[PDB]
Parts: structure tokens; C-alpha cells; sequence
RNA sequence: CCCAUACCCGGCCGUCGCUGGCAGUCGGCAGAGCGAGAAAGAGAGGGACGCUACGCCGCGACGAGUAGGAGGGC
RNA sequence: CCGUCGGGCCCGGGGGGCCACGCGUCCAGCGCACGGGGUCGGCGGCGAUGUCGGCUACCCACCCGACCCGUCUU
RNA sequence: GGGUGUUACAGCCCCGCCCCGGCAGCAGCAGCUCGCCGAAUCCCGGGGCCGAGGGAGCGAGACCCGUGCGCCGCGCUCUC
């Protein structure tokens, strides 16, 4: 909880996070996303076959969320534009750890 | 290969989204639809101020 | 055979049309149209007759060269590019250039060349401006304006009329060209009070004056 | 329709709407 | 036969506390002191015209004794007034406190 | 609103990994492909560069350092 | 019985948009380009005895940084 | 200024009936009285830095040797 700052993200905050900044773990190797066919080659064994199928199995989490989110590579997300309240103490007092339950889509439209 | 943005870069998106062709291809005949009605609305508001 | 017909539909947003690909076919009458699927040269000679070949191969190879690049797409030559234009420059408006030898003057805007510079002409009998290319990146676009809307600019001056040669000398051509466009503007500027005075002042900045703080 | 192995006989109709 | 130039002060390089980063200076423009003044003399090109002892040749003119160096306004700095500017050559620290010149030339105008 | 050698983006160096790729320079004894989401067959009744293979090439990720250890030094 | 811009390729029956276009039988070439990483098939000046270029290497100036190394030692 | 009290020659607040009275409009260009958002989101402009890489093939193909704007991807015209 003091590390991290977390939340429930929004259909929009799906999309903007797979397009800008997902990579697939591809071989062991962090891959960009500009075409299907590094998706379906890999995920194709659970009838993924397309973005819109990749962000439809993690947004609806479905019964093959972990194989799928197990191939985004971790987002590497910016610094947060804007600046952040206090990085140490709780979002409740304040600060910015912690579940921020919806006010995590704000995050990330800053951090991405 | 250079990852260009989806967002930005329309047809990067339809190499990868085909139907945002036409979810752009709506939202646009759909708002020049809806500044029409407003427009027509604020127009005969100044017909009711008159008389 | 047929007349081609320009494009169905208009362009709603640069990269998307209008109307799909479904009434697109409705659109053409694509419906009721189903398709079903050197070098050698003999010349004569005065014996026999010899056959020549074109383009014979090099006599000189280079120790090495560079291998041939990658293709692009985007880009284009200089002379396809497209030519954009700042909204407030109408052909009727008052520049101020603010590089070359005329900096400062109050020259005349008439129209766009094909090259994107701009066929700005002052008075030559007022600001000592000639029929004169100018970038329309250096120049200060002032809210006053003329209807030129009814002058006769010459079609044969161009991008290739105003380009450099190669000791400068007033051909004839440029002062038969120069009287010619002054005799309609003059009028039409002499239509508005202190309008030519104007004209024959040079810009400047004054102690307090801030272009940020003033507008044109 | 979409399938390599088992989707041959099925797109064979669309080869023909093209003629 | 006259100015064209809005007058700006040199203030410093974009320092730290304890850093300064000599690639990008700081400029003082007269009359503005407000970020939403800046909006007009970002893009601008600057000059830092000084003269030396030895001639130089000047692009249609006469060998002089004046050098400039050329830069141009990046983005608006601080929250008054301030600005960026970067040059070809990072300005030699002998110009803090002296005049720069801010042309008009590359306006959006 | 200010800025760290932190984070994002881009360049370059190096290390590590893919125990990655390349002998296919197969030419009028010729016919120019193996980027292809899907266990397997382009099967028979005159033409640049290259490949000191201990060479060359492509991708990713990573990089503090005393004592100490090892590797390479055209 | 009521409610739902409900769900059923919005069940079935009487102006705007559809990645909808063969009959029959049974239960293909030309072009444009947000497209696998920059190009111009765009230009302008000054140049033979005082000028041009020389990151670096000589001197000086300035802003910022910066305590003297080896060693034992928490 | 003070006293009185209930609209009086001002107003305020509450209840019911007035079709939730009716009418605009609507998280308002009275550009700021107070929200959260975009598969319920698209357009357009400006400034700054960068351009790393360099033989991607197309077509006549065995009935012929060309051409180097070529993959994917979007849809344009013609063969009505």
C-alpha cells in the first residue's frame, strides 16, 4: 500500500494504455504492438486474435485474462504530468498511495 | 519498426482497428447532426423573443 | 471507354469519406457489373550489315559503391508540396516586411504564387517597392485592407518571372509590368484619406511600444 | 470462413462474386 | 530608419540551485510579466549581437567588427514574464545582464 | 511554477540474452520465394554489396562499486 | 398486472444506414496516400591579399561546480 | 434612531390544489453558482526537439529479360 497507488480503471483508460503503450512479451523479448499478427500468432490459441479482443479479455475480465495479461510487457508509464500531491502518505490524508478507486482514470491520463 | 500512436496516426489505427473507419466515420456525421439541431433551435428561440 | 466522373463522394475528414464501402457499392452500380476474368537494331553498313545495341554496357566501374536505400513514402519533392497560407492575408491586405532592403515599409499584398511566396507590390511610385517575391513567413499581416478585387494582374509573371539570373539592370519588361499594375492600384488606394501617406511611412518601434501589448 | 484447414471449400462462393 | 527588434535582457542560464545547464538561457523581455503575455515571442528568433577586435564578413556588407549569435525563443519559463531561448553556441557568460535582441521575423501574424 | 544522473521518448557505446540469422553468390545445365495467426510438399508418376564463419547481420533487455575474482587488450 | 431509448443478427406479423449482391439443388489494370524511421525533381549570400574554416592544442576572460593526494580506519 | 405589528404604498418563508402548473433551457457563451466523465469524442491550430535505418522489390514469366513508388493498410477513377 505505501508503494503503490491503484484503482479501478475506465474503458477509456484501457485503450489509451494498450495502444500507446503495449508491448507484447514476445520470446522473451518486448515487442511493440503494430500489427495483429504478433497477437494472434501467440494469443491465437485463445481465440485472440486483434486489439480489440486483447482489451475485450482485460477490460471484461474473462477466462483467459492471464494469459493475456501475462503477455502485455509491464506499461512503462511517464512521470506523472501535472505533479503528484504527496508521493509518501495514504491518497486518503492526502496523499497519493493507495486506492484512489475511480480517480485513477485522472492518473493515467496524465502519466500516459 | 517504428511504433507510431494509434490515436494520433489515424491509419496505424485501421491497421489494427478496421471498424474505427466507421466509428470516426459516425461520430462526426453525428455531431454535424446534432450542431444542425441546436443551431435550428437557438434560431427559433429569437422567433419566440419577438412575438 | 467513358468520361471519367470526379469522385462520388466528398471528403467529410482528411483520410475518411463520407459514405461506406456498403453504399459505395450502391453508389457506382456496382451491382449489375460483375468483370469476369528491342535493343537490338540491324542498320546497314556499306561488306554485310551490323546490328547495333542499345545503351552498351559501362566502360568504367568504380572501385566500390554505396548500395541503393531504403523507399519512403511521404515524401515529396518541393514542387508537389502543398501550399498553405495564413487566414488573415487576403489579397487586398497591407504588409510590413521585416528582413530584406524594404524592411519596415508598408508594402501591398496583390496575390500567391505557385511557389508559396507571396507577389507583394507597394506602390513603386509611393514605398520604392517593385513587383517583389516575399516569404510570407517574414511579413506582419496589418487589418487594413483594399478591394483588389477587381485589378488586372498579368497571368505570364510567375515563380519563374521573378527568379534570379546569374550588375542588375531594369529590364523593360519589368517597367511596362510595374506601370501596368500601379495604374490600377493607385486609384484605388488614393479612394481613402491619408491611405497613400500611409504607405510612404516606415514601421518602427518606439520607447514603450510592445508588439505582444499592441495588435495590427 | 477465417479458418486455413477447414475454410477452403467456404470462400471458393466468394471468388466468384468478383466475377 | 528604425528599430525592429523588442529589447530582452540575458538574465542567466536555466540553472538549478547548485546546476547550471549552459544549453538554454533565460531572457527577460521587456513589458511582458505574464506567462500569457509569452504567447506571442515563442518562436521568435533572438540575436546576441556583440563586437570584437578582429573583422568579420558580413552576409551584404562590408567587412565589420560586430557578431551575432543566433538562437530563438523555445518556450515560456516561469510564471512572469521569463522565457527560454537556445542558441547555436551557448552564450559565453559575459553577456549576463546586457541586451539581446528578440526579432520580429518568424511571427505567426 | 522551478529541477535530479529518477521516469517517458530519440540517438550512440558496451555487456548480456535470443545457446537468434546467413555456406542460397543454388544464373540461357538460369527463372530471382520461404513474415507464414493455425502438427506437415512452391515434391515426383546480361544480373550491385557480401561470408578476416575466430566473419557478418538483426532483435530485445540491461549499465553504481572498495576488498576480491575473471575476461579482452591491433 | 405494470415498469425497460431492455435481450433474443431489437421474436414474429401490417427519411437514414448495412465490410449485404451470382445462378442452381437438397434439409483485372491505372493513380491518391496520416501506410514497414527525410526528403526537396527548393533557394540565398560572401570568397585573392585579408579574409574563410581548424571540435581539439597555447593564452586570457567570465557563469556554475570544485578542500590534498596516498593510507589505516565505523 | 425608537415604539407598535403581518405586507398595507416593500419583500421573505412554508402547505395544498394548480398535468412533476405551464414555458425556455439544461451540469449553460448570463464564456466562472456548484460535478464526475467519453465505444456516452471528434475536429482544428501553434511552439519545441529529432530524421536512427538504407537491395522492402514490382512483372513478362519457360510463350519472356522489363522496371525500381514497394509490403501491409485506407478508398480513387475506368472497363455501365
Amino acid at each position: 500500500e505505501p508503494y503503490i497507488a491503484w484503482g479501478y480503471p475506465n474503458l477509456k483508460s484501457v485503450n489509451e494504455l494498450i495502444y500507446k503503450r503495449g508491448y507484447g512479451k514476445i520470446n522473451k523479448k518486448r515487442i511493440a504492438l503494430t500489427d495483429n499478427t504478433l497477437i494472434a500468432r501467440s494469443l491465437g490459441k485463445y481465440n485472440i486474435i486483434c486489439m480489440e479482443d486483447l482489451i475485450h479479455e482485460i477490460y471484461t475480465v474473462g477466462k483467459h485474462f492471464k494469459e493475456a495479461n501475462n503477455f502485455l510487457w509491464p506499461f512503462k508509464l511517464s512521470s506523472p504530468r501535472g505533479g503528484m500531491k504527496k508521493k509518501t502518505t495514504h491518497f486518503v490524508e492526502g496523499g497519493d498511495a493507495g486506492n484512489r478507486e475511480d480517480q485513477i482514470n485522472r492518473l493515467i491520463r496524465r502519466m500516459n | 519498426v517504428l511504433k507510431k500512436n494509434p490515436l494520433k496516426n489515424l491509419r496505424i489505427m485501421l491497421k489494427l482497428n478496421p471498424y474505427a473507419k466507421t466509428m470516426r466515420r459516425n461520430t462526426i456525421l453525428r455531431q454535424a447532426r446534432n450542431h444542425k439541431l441546436r443551431v435550428e433551435r437557438a434560431a427559433a428561440a429569437l422567433a419566440a423573443k419577438s412575438d | 471507354k467513358g468520361k471519367p466522373h470526379c469522385s462520388r463522394n466528398p471528403v467529410l475528414v482528411r483520410g475518411i469519406g463520407r459514405y461506406s464501402r456498403s453504399a459505395m457499392y450502391s453508389r457506382k452500380a456496382l451491382y449489375k457489373r460483375k468483370y469476369a476474368a528491342l535493343a537490338t537494331v540491324t542498320k546497314p553498313v556499306g561488306g554485310g550489315t551490323r546490328v547495333v545495341k542499345l545503351r552498351k554496357m559501362p566502360r568504367y566501374y568504380p572501385t566500390e559503391d554505396v548500395p541503393r536505400k531504403l523507399l519512403s513514402h511521404g515524401k515529396k519533392p518541393f514542387s508537389q508540396h502543398v501550399r498553405k497560407l495564413r487566414a488573415s492575408i487576403t489579397p487586398g491586405t497591407i504588409l510590413i516586411i521585416l528582413t530584406g532592403r524594404h524592411r519596415g515599409k508598408r508594402v501591398v499584398f496583390l496575390k500567391q504564387l505557385s511557389s508559396g511566396l507571396l507577389l507583394v507590390t507597394g506602390p513603386l511610385s509611393l514605398n520604392r517597392v517593385p513587383l517583389r517575391r516575399t516569404h510570407q513567413k517574414f511579413v506582419i499581416a496589418t487589418s487594413t485592407k483594399i478591394d483588389i478585387s477587381g485589378v488586372k494582374i498579368p497571368k505570364h509573371l510567375t515563380d519563374a518571372y521573378f527568379k534570379k539570373k546569374k550588375k542588375y539592370e531594369i529590364t523593360e519588361q519589368r517597367k511596362v509590368d510595374q506601370k501596368a499594375v500601379d495604374s490600377q492600384i493607385l486609384p484605388k488606394i488614393k479612394a481613402v484619406p491619408q491611405l497613400q501617406g500611409y504607405l510612404r511611412s516606415v514601421f518602427a518601434l518606439t520607447n514603450g511600444v510592445y508588439p505582444h501589448k499592441l495588435v495590427f | 470462413i477465417a479458418h486455413p484447414k477447414l475454410g477452403r471449400r467456404a470462400r471458393a462462393r466468394i471468388a466468384r462474386g468478383l466475377r | 530608419s528604425g528599430r525592429l527588434w523588442c529589447k530582452a535582457i540575458f538574465a542567466g542560464y536555466k540553472r538549478g540551485l547548485r546546476n547550471q545547464r549552459e544549453h538554454t538561457a533565460l531572457l527577460k523581455i521587456e513589458g511582458v510579466y505574464a506567462r500569457d503575455e509569452t504567447e506571442f515571442y515563442l518562436g521568435k528568433r533572438c540575436a546576441y549581437v556583440y563586437k570584437a577586435k578582429n573583422n568579420t564578413v558580413t552576409p551584404g556588407g562590408k567587412p565589420n567588427k560586430t557578431r551575432v549569435i543566433w538562437g530563438k525563443v523555445t518556450r515560456a519559463h516561469g510564471n512572469s514574464g521569463m522565457v527560454r531561448a537556445k542558441f547555436r553556441s551557448n552564450l559565453p557568460a559575459k553577456a549576463i545582464g546586457h541586451r539581446i535582441r528578440v526579432m520580429l521575423y518568424p511571427s505567426r501574424i
